[PDB]
């Protein structure tokens, strides 16, 4: 039973946000379904549950402003929580739980989903740039090359970088993204391979800016 | 209320030795109210034990939980670097939900040096009036390290920014990222680019660099 939330990612602050997961291989009706949230670089705060037939149950210090439903003919429950601030940017995850169908049986948030990251700010979104980190003999060193490519300029958060589609996994480095004097962020992502292989092989990243609904593909050369 | 308290803060441990997570509850707590869970680097947390001590399905016999009342405990018999992540306690009562803070779990590991290239600004960044340059130190430990640019062998400040990643699941390492941002204009009125990384794993500071006219 796999899970998956989707919603936007960018709420101006005030207003309010609406996030839905869809279950996949299992079923809504005689689970409960929780909402949580991780702020940045922080601890999980459980946001509150739905049963299928109806019932919720939210945490205290959200309860004024949170709403769960359920659409048990979609697979699907949606949360809302009303007039999002700054506080309010965190990664919302759905996880099934944490009561039991089974009246009698533990208490445990599983399954969860992928989480998605909901940052509240004014600013507008904006793609990213894509360049490319050419392999140099400045950036080799035996029989290994390394190559990337800078992610510039985009707003919020996050970016996601693969290579060759997702062929190529190994050696893989994409940093934290971090926050230019612009109010923009900006990433790197690099991968090392064989230095015999960059005459033969094509290496392109992958660029995925969701919020922006942006992608781009790089091609990598010498 | 009832609130959980995860001990300690951050652990540090080499493969091979045992990790024992502490939980502590502002009172007594229901064993099947008491789960485990595991958060590895920007993921999803998952279920590790449920039932105080049972655990889930398809998770490593390494780790096993126990403890009553107010002290239960997370156990991983040998670490290994696959298990570095954030490990949180989680307990529901009164029609609440609640987690501890979390214990970190780094691995400790023989010192790496780091392996250092450079990246001149592509020729489309140029085109667009703005100049990065990239300087990488891949894969070393420990996390400490210092890195200069130097214009023309002289030292910049407030131009460039860093970031690291988090530790690697399989070596353990950390690999930096140094970007020195220019103008275009800035950028032309000058040759050497060169970076300097002084590492603990270095015996003599290494500098990498390129002129502006490859």
């Amino acid at each position: 039973v796999q899970l998956q939330e989707s919603g936007p990612g960018l709420v101006k602050p005030s207003e309010t946000l609406s996030l839905t997961c869809t279950v996949s291989g299992g079923s809504i009706s005689s689970h409960y379904w929780s909402w949580i949230r991780q702020s940045p670089g922080k601890g999980l705060q459980w946001i509150g549950y739905i049963y299928y037939s109806g019932s919720t149950n939210y945490s205290p210090s959200l309860k004024s402003r949170v709403t769960i439903s359920v659409e048990t003919a979609k697979n699907q429950f949606s949360l809302k929580l009303t007039s999002m601030t700054a506080a309010d940017t965190a990664v919302y995850y759905c996880a099934r739980g944490p009561v039991p169908a089974v009246f009698y049986g533990d208490y445990r948030l599983d399954p969860w989903g992928q989480g998605t990251l909901v940052t509240v700010s004014s600013a507008s979104t904006k793609g990213p740039s894509v360049f490319p980190l050419a392999p140099s003999s400045k950036s080799t060193s035996g029989g290994t090359a390394a190559l990337g490519c800078l992610v510039k300029d985009y707003f919020p958060e996050p970016v996601t970088v693969s290579w060759n589609s997702g062929a190529l996994t190994s050696g893989v480095h994409t940093f934290p993204a971090v926050l230019q004097s612009s109010g923009l962020y900006s990433l790197s992502s690099v991968v090392t391979v064989p230095s015999s292989s960059l005459g033969t092989q094509t290496y392109i990243c992958n660029v995925n800016h969701k919020p922006s609904n942006t992608k781009v593909d790089k091609k990598v050369e010498p | 209320e009832i609130v959980l308290t995860q001990s300690p803060g951050t652990l540090s441990l080499s493969a091979g030795e045992r990790a024992t997570l502490s939980c502590r509850a502002s009172q007594s707590v229901s064993s099947r109210y008491l789960a485990w869970y595991q958060q590895k680097p920007g993921q999803a947390p998952r279920l590790l034990i449920y039932g105080a001590s049972s655990r889930a399905t398809g998770i490593p016999d390494r780790f096993s939980g126990s403890g009553s009342g107010t002290d239960f405990t997370l156990t991983i018999s040998r670490v290994e670097p696959e298990d570095f992540a954030v490990y949180y306690c989680q307990q529901y009562d009164n029609s609440v939900c609640t987690f501890g803070q979390g214990t970190k779990l780094e691995i400790k590991r023989t010192v790496a040096a780091p392996s250092v290239f450079i990246f001149p600004p592509s020729d489309e960044q140029l085109k667009s009036g703005t100049a990065s340059v990239v300087c990488l130190l891949n894969n070393f430990y420990p996390r400490e390290a210092k890195v200069q640019w130097k214009v023309d062998n002289a030292l910049q400040s407030g131009n460039s920014q860093e970031s690291v990643t988090e530790q690697d699941s399989k070596d353990s390492t950390y690999s930096l990222s140094s970007t020195l941002t220019l103008s275009k204009a800035d950028y032309e009125k000058h040759k050497v680019y060169a970076c300097e990384v002084t590492h603990q794993g270095l015996s003599s500071p290494v500098t990498k660099s390129f002129n502006r006219g490859e």
